[PDB]
């Protein structure tokens, strides 16, 4: 087939791998700062749930 | 003019009309932390598949 086969095929392949390359680098730093800061959708380590706490009046007044 | 309260009468829960205001912060709680960014938005197929090494899809 003509060179427009390989020319446009390379255009598609090179572009697609280019987006993957930048996304891979973006993922490395996004995970890096998300793990450090923790203010992100993931890497949220579990903590104690606040619905377990009982608020009813106890024996001693001051608690 | 005193009558001995019957059994369990002294153990009832009573109501009073104290005119002091309700303490807004009885525990003197500090400012509550801001919630983490809420998880929302629509889900679309992962861009360029797994994006891990030679796995195109």
């Amino acid at each position: 087939d003509g060179p427009e086969k390989n020319y446009e095929k390379t255009m598609a392949i090179l572009q697609i791998e280019a987006e993957k390359a930048e996304l891979r680098l973006k993922e490395l730093e996004v995970r890096r700062l998300m793990r450090a800061r923790g203010d992100g959708p993931w890497y949220q380590y579990p903590t104690i749930d606040k619905a377990l706490i009982d608020h009813s009046p106890k024996t001693t007044p001051d608690n | 003019g005193w009558v001995r309260p019957d059994l369990g009468e002294l153990s009832k829960v009573t109501k009073v009309k104290t005119d002091r205001p309700l303490p807004e912060n009885p525990y003197h709680s500090r400012a509550r932390p801001e919630p983490n960014p809420e998880a929302e938005g629509d889900l679309k197929p992962a861009k360029h598949g797994s994006r891990l090494f030679f796995w195109t899809m």
